[PDB]
């Protein structure tokens, strides 16, 4: 579970997702796609891979606001991820292997922007996303 | 992946037994049933997922055709499946997805052999499955 | 979720497991060793690691044993598991990715066994191991 | 796995530009406080984790120095593992383990290089520290 210093920890690094959307978003995807080519698979309408890509920055800050946004609802994720988790499960039908991959790479885009990333911190954010990983996996059977 | 001499004689008369589309179609339905989301780039199949359906039938011949090349000359699998490898890429198949038949295949081989597929049998199989799935994976960039 | 007719199924089953614990416990655990040798890490104790070894039958009961109770339990399933979930993430410290690939060798251990093992009675048995898997990973950091 | 020569040459430049038993050391630190299962075989560090603690910085200088084998030749890494994988199984160590410090050395990486650590770089170390972890995991029997 997430503790009272881990939802601080998470709530913070919230307004941080929130204000850097777009390029932290664009990052994370270009890494994805990088270390994993697979992933791209899902993404046959885009014109290019690179974080520089109009494209991967639009989706990026998709993905990083909906995931600022469940910063926000620590205490009622389940209810909150559903219609993502219904989205990606009976829809879009992304093998749910690639959530925790994805959540990898999220981390070190996170080192790679934020002035300090101690293993603490560290920690917190990855069990946040571990959850995140298990919510948007459970609308698929 | 590597398989040892007597792997490599295990699974040569495995391939000798077996009915090849069958098995393969079997294996198929269990995959699409299991982990339904690798159903993705099928809608051809018009929701039609049984081994004695059609369309499973068509795909069963062209995969089983696949796998005996791959037995013929076990040591050289990756170089042989480049093309089919980029291929896949090419058609949008998710390499996570190839990691599932070969738990499908493994439990069709359970029902087939019973008692007989003892953990080194499995384990035997498990290799070879693991071996396509890299050679199938090789060419994606 | 697990459905009503997903939830028969499993309850069902538990019943054949609790008859034959020891047995599909021992083989389950003699794949697992097979397939994955780092996970006799954990056994040092051992003296063989083959389903005929009496250590390997011993914990192979108890692992069966106590996953035909959960079975009875699919309502409170987070809560009936505590006590397992603590002692796995607390003090025995097993990798969590282990939990996953014993699920695989289950499966394949009641394919091996079970009269009938149709892709349907398949996909509820995964989505039981799935959810047993989650809870007993929950109790390490 | 198998790295590209301007990969090789990637990884050549790092252990050349990088403090090696420092970040190793913050690595370790890292891996220990973000996945506490891999604490299993460390007792002996009395609970004192930190990169600067003298079990920690002990253990760090073995580390970095058979990064530093695999390094020098990159192309026989597996070869020259053997002994070093097969005593990896006597002490006991899962070798999930070495994919999770790959992980943790990635973000150290990042730390260490913040906005250079682009992409390509990233997919470059990702793809080392996966050949030394299949390198160590080879010889498991
Ligand atoms: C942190 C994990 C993730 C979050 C929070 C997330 C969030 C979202 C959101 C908000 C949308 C758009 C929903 C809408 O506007 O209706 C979406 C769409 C999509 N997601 Fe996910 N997603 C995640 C991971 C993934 C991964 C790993 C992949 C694939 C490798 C993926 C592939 C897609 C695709 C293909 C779409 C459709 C985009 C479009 O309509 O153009 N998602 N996701
Ligand atoms: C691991 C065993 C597999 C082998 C050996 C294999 C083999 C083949 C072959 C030989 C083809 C024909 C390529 C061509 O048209 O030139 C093919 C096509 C295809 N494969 Fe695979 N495949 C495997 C697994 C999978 C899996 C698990 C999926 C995804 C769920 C998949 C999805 C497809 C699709 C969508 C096509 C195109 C079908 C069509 O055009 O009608 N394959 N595969
Ligand atoms: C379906 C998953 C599993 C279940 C239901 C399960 C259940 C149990 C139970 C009931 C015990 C004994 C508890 C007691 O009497 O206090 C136990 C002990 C243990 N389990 Fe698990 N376990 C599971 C998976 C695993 C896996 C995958 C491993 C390791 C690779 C593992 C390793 C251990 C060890 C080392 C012990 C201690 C045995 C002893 O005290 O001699 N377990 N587990
Ligand atoms: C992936 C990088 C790794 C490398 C290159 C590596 C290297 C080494 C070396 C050179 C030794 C000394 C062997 C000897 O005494 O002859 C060693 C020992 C050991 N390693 Fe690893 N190792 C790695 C990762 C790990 C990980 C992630 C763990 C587990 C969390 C681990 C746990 C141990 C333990 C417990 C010992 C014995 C320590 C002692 O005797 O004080 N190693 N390792």
């Amino acid at each position: 579970v997430l503790s009272s210093q881990n939802k601080k920890a998470i709530e913070e690094l919230g307004n941080l997702i929130k204000a850097n959307a777009e390029a932290w978003g664009a990052d994370a995807l270009a890494r994805l796609f990088e270390l994993h080519p697979q992933t791209k698979t899902y993404f046959s309408k885009f014109s290019g891979f690179e974080a520089c890509n109009e494209q991967v920055k639009k989706h990026g800050k998709r993905v990083m606001n909906a995931l600022a946004d469940a910063t926000h609802h620590l205490d009622n994720l389940h209810l909150h991820l559903e219609d993502l988790a219904r989205k990606h499960g009976e829809n879009l039908l992304v093998d749910p292997h690639n959530f925790h991959l994805f959540a990898d790479c999220i981390v070190v885009t996170l080192a790679v922007n934020l002035q300090a990333f101690t293993p603490v911190t560290h920690c917190a954010v990855d069990k946040f996303l571990e959850l995140v990983a298990y919510e948007l996996s459970s609308c698929y059977r | 992946v590597k398989l040892s001499e007597d792997q490599e004689h295990y699974i040569k008369g495995v391939w000798k037994d077996v009915d090849h589309k069958q098995i393969t179609a079997k294996a198929l339905e269990r995959v699409f049933v299991v982990y339904p989301w690798t159903t993705r780039l099928f809608s051809k199949l018009q929701g039609l997922f049984s081994a004695n359906d059609i369309g499973v039938q068509q795909h069963a011949d062209k995969v089983q055709r696949a796998l005996g090349e791959a037995i013929d000359d076990l040591k050289k699998v990756e170089i042989n499946f480049q093309n089919l490898s980029g291929k896949h890429q090419e058609i949008g198949v998710d390499t996570q997805n190839f990691k599932l038949l070969g738990q499908t295949f493994m439990v069709e081989l359970a029902l087939h052999y019973k008692k007989t597929f003892r953990p080194k049998e499995h384990a035997a199989a498990y290799k070879f499955f693991r071996l396509v799935a890299e050679a199938l994976s090789s060419n994606y960039h």
